[PDB]
């Protein structure tokens, strides 16, 4: 039902994911 | 798992925004891995971090972490220092300068005081970036507010370099609180996410970054005005419908 | 890395903090972020009774009029609860919200009399003060002390406007002639949803005390003690509105610069 506007965000890709 | 990031964020959506940093970690506890994808889409509170370089502060979040560290727009460094982080290009590293310095005008034009900062990072046929604006009103007030704007701008740029697509989605978060003698404990808090895009032309006279500045200043005004009718208009003849 | 059993504690934990009118929404979303629908049933049935009691859920009874509250001091065991206006216990249906199976059940009676008139004053004044608010009145010896605890449960949903509100209110009465003492808490939730999460969460605790005569003029000063109160609450929560916005709010940020025009970004740049 609810629309999610902030999965269409541009993805910033990382080198380290957290730990 | 699309079907689970969309559970996660109507979660989101429902989940007192009071317990908002609970509510992430708990979520990531319960679906590890959608880890990255929901640090990505789940907006959080915005945190200040020192950048000893310069003695400014700067905002912290998903935007410029890598790994468990956070880069300073100011100095250009992950602190704690990283070997080999995300960084932007160097054409991209001028123009997040720029904007840096519009967007720290912009800020004392409309909050007259608060922190911001500006993050971009490179796609393939053009860019994107946050600008970030916290403002916290004086917490001995034991009548609490904080503002934290999010605003996510993608530029896809063409060939010619005289037309670009922005698309912009910006969250406001706005957390009021008090305690009080009539009244009791009242918290009020939550956030609003509005899109929109829009082709301009790219020139001299009007560059990326005044781009960018016009949607932004256009968006936030709305949203300060939805705010404002939501928080202290709607709530409040919800709260008078009960009894 | 996350054991199960922790899991299904965090499933639980967002179950029962489901906003008003939006429990099943809540329910779904955790059910497929679990995936694993045996788990679920095992850790987190205690989750929807824990829910309904929490948010003084209002029931049918077919054959009785108005409705009862669901609520920790109903609470039978073996999921059955108590309605003491009717003197009747009836199983309760958590998942479907229905009630069933009503039987005769009495439980003390040294209160009896004093809970009758105090149920009969609370049902008038709830219907006075509320849209469509409901009431449940108990009466009990807690340590020894014979207590009278007034429940108060009024929402109001519109999920298609994405909207929904509650407020639960609960007095009790611990009574030493020629004293009661008076404990109370109000509380009240609204959530707005469309293209965003916005919540009121608010409480106040109320003490007081009252000199208390014959069971129908005692129930007289407990309701006007209530009417009082809660009038006051809520006026005090407009009143707090209004500062908010004036104080807080645009102290946070201003409409326009102080040229009142927007910005020049061409100044802006150079």
């Amino acid at each position: 039902r609810l629309e999610h506007f902030t999965k269409l965000r541009p993805k910033r890709n990382k080198k380290q994911q957290p730990t | 798992s699309d079907q689970q990031l969309d559970c996660a964020l109507d979660l989101m959506r429902r989940l007192p925004p009071q317990q908002i940093e609970k509510n992430l970690s708990d979520l990531i506890d319960l679906v590890p891995s959608l880890c990255e994808d929901l640090l990505s889409s789940v907006d959080q509170p915005l945190k200040i971090a020192r950048d000893k370089v310069v003695g400014k502060d700067y905002l912290l979040c998903d935007y410029n972490r890598d790994g468990d560290s956070y880069r300073s727009p100011w100095s250009n460094k992950y602190d704690p220092p990283l070997e080999d982080g995300a960084m932007p290009s160097a054409r991209l590293r001028k123009l997040e300068v720029e904007a840096n310095n519009a967007f720290d005008q912009y800020r004392d034009l409309y909050f007259e005081g608060g922190v911001s900062s500006v993050y971009l990072w490179d796609l393939d046929h053009g860019f994107a970036g946050v600008i970030l604006i916290k403002k916290a009103g004086d917490g001995s007030k034991k009548i609490k507010g904080c503002w934290d704007s999010i605003h996510v701008v993608e530029v896809q740029e063409k060939s010619s370099g005289r037309t670009a697509h922005y698309k912009l989605t910006s969250t406001v978060m706005l957390w009021l609180q008090t305690n009080k003698t009539g009244s009791g404990t009242m918290n009020l808090g939550g956030s609003l996410t509005r899109q929109m895009e829009k082709d301009e032309t790219v020139s001299d006279s009007s560059p990326h970054i005044a781009n960018i500045g016009r949607l932004v200043e256009d968006m936030e005004n709305k949203i300060r005005s939805t705010l404002n009718e939501i928080y202290f208009g709607k709530t409040k003849d919800i709260v008078n419908g009960l009894r | 890395r996350v054991s199960d059993e922790e899991k299904v504690r965090i499933a639980a934990k967002f179950i029962t903090h489901a906003p008003p009118g939006e429990f099943n929404e809540v329910f779904n979303d955790v059910r497929l972020l679990l995936n694993n629908d045996n788990l679920l049933r095992e850790g987190a049935a205690h989750a929807f009774a824990q829910y309904n009691m929490d948010q003084f859920t209002p029931v049918k009874i077919e054959g009785y009029d108005d409705q009862v509250l669901i609520t920790e001091h109903g609470d039978l065991g073996n999921g059955r609860f108590l309605d003491p206006r009717n003197k009747i216990s009836f199983k309760f249906d958590h998942l479907r919200k229905e009630a069933s199976d009503p039987q005769p059940e009495d439980t003390e009676s040294a209160l009896k009399q004093w809970r009758d008139a105090c149920d009969s004053a609370l049902r008038a004044y709830v219907k006075d003060h509320y849209p469509n608010g409901f009431c449940t009145v108990y009466g009990k010896s807690i340590d020894g002390q014979q207590t009278i605890i007034a429940c108060i449960e009024s929402h109001q949903f519109q999920p298609k406007n994405f909207w929904n509100g509650r407020w639960r209110s609960e007095w009790k009465f611990t009574i030493t002639p020629p004293t009661a003492q008076v404990a109370a808490v109000l509380k009240i939730q609204v959530h707005y949803y469309e293209d965003g999460n916005v919540q009121l969460v608010s409480h106040k605790d109320i003490q007081d005390s009252v000199q208390v005569s014959s069971d129908v003029q005692t129930a007289k000063e407990f309701i006007k003690i209530i009417e009082n109160a809660e009038n006051e609450y809520q006026t005090a929560i407009s009143e707090n509105y209004q500062t908010m916005s004036d104080t807080t709010f645009k102290a946070l940020r201003r409409q326009l610069p102080v040229t009142r025009t927007k910005i020049d970004w061409n100044k802006i740049l150079s």
